[PDB]
């Protein structure tokens, strides 16, 4: 169901067996035997199951929602465009939340594949994870609990003022 | 029933609310302003009446 666009995921490269002992394999005994007690079985109930389910077939939609008017183009007191844009701002919020759980995730799956080379090996991940938490600390961090577009737009014009002083010189 | 009605409900009651705050802003302003110079309905503080006033001629003539 997930795609590796999205949880990318390098291609395997396991060796080949070279036993040079003449001692027979007690994991490959107990994995043929658990894959004809136990794999076989299962794989049946399932397939029963899909059949079931492609019996029963039914489809479901991701909701989109369209862009309401910004904050920046809302005036202050006409509290509807103002909540239309707050909700959008929270729901945007929310949307960063797990852009940062999936860049979470795929440092950790990184670290886990590479495992004694993931000093290394995992600069593209650590990259892409250093510049998303400063993006992430510029537009949220500091808020406090009553987080709102208000306070984000005022974070971000306080951020552009300095940038801009420090720009003169 | 879905979330486009408690949306557009929540825009009804932030519309309502925000009209009665407003309402209730300027009758705080209209009221100061009748009592500081009473010139509308409100804050006409009473007067003696001309109609019991005697117009017919009288003794003295220098009235």
């Amino acid at each position: 169901s997930w795609d590796k666009d999205v949880y990318p995921e390098p291609p395997s490269r396991t060796p080949a067996p070279s036993p040079q002992t003449s001692l027979p394999n007690p994991i490959t005994y107990l994995t043929k035997a658990y894959d004809l007690v136990v794999d076989w079985p299962v794989t049946l109930v399932r397939e029963f199951i899909e059949r079931q389910h492609a019996k029963n077939r039914t489809y479901y939609y991701h909701r989109q929602y369209r862009r309401v008017p910004d904050i920046t183009e809302c005036k202050e007191g006409d509290v509807l465009c103002i909540y239309e844009a707050e909700m959008q701002w929270r729901r945007d919020f929310k949307v960063d939340q797990e852009i940062m759980n999936i860049i979470q995730e795929r440092l950790k799956a990184c670290q886990q594949r590479e495992g004694e080379n993931y000093q290394q090996n995992c600069a593209k991940e650590l990259e892409q994870f250093t510049k998303v938490t400063k993006a992430y600390q510029d537009r949220y961090l500091d808020l406090g609990a009553y987080y709102s577009a208000r306070k984000c737009l005022a974070k971000q014009k306080q951020r552009m003022l300095e940038e801009r002083k420090a720009a003169r010189q | 029933d879905g979330p486009e009605k408690n949306y557009e409900k929540t825009l009804a009651i932030l519309q309502i609310e925000s009209e009665k705050a407003e309402l209730r802003l300027k009758e705080q302003e209209v009221r100061r302003l009748m009592r500081a110079r009473g010139d509308g309905p409100w804050y006409q503080f009473p007067t003696p009446e001309k109609e019991f006033i005697d117009h017919s001629p009288k003794a003295t003539p220098d009235n």
